[PDB]
């Protein structure tokens, strides 16, 4: 009940644009009366079918061969993280075995189990297979709070879909909620901005269109320098109130030395393998 | 942004050998350092500090972006800084992407992405 | 062995044995697998080398019955470690054999063959300077219904019998449930059990 309720609140939020993607649930337990009521409150957008993901007959029943993606939620509060990871690995194996070319989004509790999973022959991270590793992302968010305190809160609030909430009281909560009302989006931007610098289109977009750009599509570039020119046909990683606002970014045309210091890729510092007693 | 880069090369290396292996310095290695790093900076000193009491977030956003190639996605504002009375509380909170018209106070910190040297 | 000596010791036409042992796992009895390879109607130059990859605790809980055989080696690693399987020359073996001891301790009927399936997929998803799909591989499964995950090109159906499944018809999978006809065969013809045994 809580897993589906939280998923449907984020998937069907009014701040996204007018998407009409149907949601089909596959589970081997008959839903209780409160889940049946939750599906009745979403009667035109949610369907449930009772079956096992490990059964090719059930996979054909839910028409997984024509689905746009398959999402595999995980039990974050399970007693045995290893057992939960093994079960999720088996589910991924079964889905890929039935249909190798299905986009799979899954939650993985540990990082070694994520490494175990990515060895699957059909597991293609380029095609869109995303293993959202909870321990990895949470420890990365904690580390970014060590570079700038509050950044874990800053990042987490950019994903959850939230409407504007306003109250008459002058309290820190009003300002906080006003800040929380913005999410990170992604869309293609006008030919009227091709040929300009990234700082220039940022100061243009900032309050005239009311849109802030963090990055653009040498592909994924976090906060480009002043020396980079906007390619034709590119997309911007906007932060905005919603998706219907970032449409402006498109719909505008002048409407006014042998030391090994690093890893093999040159992205992390490195040293020789220290003994445990040396660092104790 | 969160793991400080994990390009497909590193994802292959950690999948085959399951440890980081040290590399000798190369021109491509020294080019791979150029990517932005997230920062906080103070509003009480340095070139930004003329945005004292009553400054506009739009002015700060504009001058930071124009002159230091730097832009801010939020303010780490003190909880009690909106009150009239002084308080000993040092707790702050994240304000995300505020309006151009949004009002500054001199005790503030700014979240931003900054260049590499 | 370890990583260094395994990698520099050239191996080809060998047998690689992948064991998911544990300190609490049951004894597989690897003697019965080694002895047919070690039989004397092969010349000594024709004896295929054997290397065991698995938990060092389980190897030191069974080595007490394998010290009188030649051409054997242990590598104390993980059967799912790509580095170990590359160091063991997995692409040049005459067989890879995958066995699991943790089959009776747990009762889930879902995770019994998870390790074996994952190891098989990891070996089939290897790039060699040829792919890992052409490697000679055999794996032992506890549940016959888990055989559908071994191959991807084949069509899968739970109703289809194990003998009819493609991975078994190719000699890629083996389960102890196919031996149940030996009761009836043995009874009707008393010499069949000794002909098979010899
Ligand atoms: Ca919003
Ligand atoms: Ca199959
Ligand atoms: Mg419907």
């Amino acid at each position: 009940l809580e897993s589906v309720s939280n998923f449907l609140k984020d998937f069907l939020h009014k701040d996204r644009d007018d998407v009409n993607v149907e949601i089909v649930f596959l589970h081997n337990i008959s839903p209780n009366l409160e889940l049946e009521a939750l599906f009745k409150r979403h009667f035109t957008q949610v369907e449930f079918y009772q079956g096992s993901v490990l059964n090719p007959h059930d996979l054909a029943r839910v028409k997984i061969e024509s689905a746009d993606a398959c999402l595999i939620l995980a039990n974050k509060y399970c007693a045995d993280p290893d057992a939960e990871d093994a079960s999720n690995i088996m589910r991924v194996i079964s889905i890929k075995n039935y249909h190798p070319k299905i986009r799979i989004i899954t939650q993985m509790l540990q990082y070694h189990n994520k490494a175990h999973l990515l060895n699957i022959p059909s597991w293609n991270w380029k095609e869109g297979d995303d293993a959202i590793c909870l321990a990895e992302l949470k420890l990365g968010f904690i580390a970014q709070s060590c570079l700038a305190q509050g950044l874990s809160t800053m990042l987490a609030n950019l994903f959850s879909m939230r409407s504007f909430i306003k109250i008459e009281e002058d309290t820190w909560q009003k300002y906080y909620l006003e800040g929380v009302s913005n999410e990170m989006y992604t869309e293609y931007l006008s030919s009227a901005f091709v040929g300009l610098s990234f700082p220039t289109v940022c100061e243009l977009c900032f309050v005239k269109l009311k849109l802030l750009m963090i990055a653009i599509e040498s592909r994924i570039l976090i906060n480009p320098g002043n020396h980079l020119k906007i390619q034709e046909g590119t997309l911007g990683f906007f932060i905005a109130s919603d998706a219907k606002e970032v449409k402006r970014a498109f719909f505008y045309c002048k409407a006014c030395s042998n030391v090994k210091k690093y890893d093999s890729t040159g992205m992390f510092h490195w040293c020789a393998p220290k003994e445990i007693e040396k660092v104790i | 942004l969160v793991t400080g880069g994990a390009t497909p090369e590193l994802e292959a290396l950690i999948a085959e050998e399951n440890a980081l292996r040290g590399g000798y310095s190369t021109p491509q290695t020294l080019a791979n350092r150029d990517r932005c790093r997230v920062a906080q900076l103070a509003l009480l000193d340095g070139p930004f500090a003329d945005l004292g009491d009553g400054g506009c977030y739009g002015d700060l956003f504009c001058k930071a972006l124009k002159t230091y190639n730097m832009l801010c996605f939020g303010i780490y504002r003190l909880r009690d800084a909106h009150l009239s009375t002084p308080s000993q509380c040092t707790k702050r909170y994240v304000i995300t992407n505020p309006p151009y018209e949004f009002e500054l106070v001199p005790t503030d910190l700014i979240f931003c992405l900054m260049q590499f040297d | 062995l370890t990583r260094s000596e395994a990698a520099m010791t050239v191996l080809s036409g060998h047998v690689v044995v992948c064991i998911f042992g544990d300190v609490s796992s049951a004894l597989i009895g690897l003697r019965n697998l080694v002895m047919p390879l070690r039989a004397s109607n092969f010349h000594y130059h024709e004896l295929k080398h054997i290397v065991f990859v698995g938990s060092i605790e389980y190897l030191k809980r069974e080595w007490e019955t394998l010290h009188n055989f030649p051409k054997v080696s242990i590598l104390p690693g993980t059967p799912l470690s790509r580095a170990d399987l590359r160091a063991v020359n997995i692409n040049l073996c005459d067989m890879c054999v995958i066995l699991s001891a943790n089959q009776n301790n747990i009762d889930d009927t879902s995770l019994q063959d998870k390790e074996c399936i994952l190891a098989s997929l990891n070996i089939k998803s290897m790039q060699f300077d040829t792919t890992g799909v052409n490697i000679p591989i055999i794996t032992e499964l506890v549940n016959d219904t888990n055989v559908q995950f071994l191959d991807q090109d084949d069509d899968d159906d739970p109703d289809t019998e194990l003998y009819l499944t493609q991975p078994f018809a190719c000699g890629t999978a083996f389960a102890v449930s196919v031996l149940d006809s030996l009761m009836s065969a043995t009874y009707f013809n008393d010499n069949i059990l000794t002909l098979i045994r010899t």
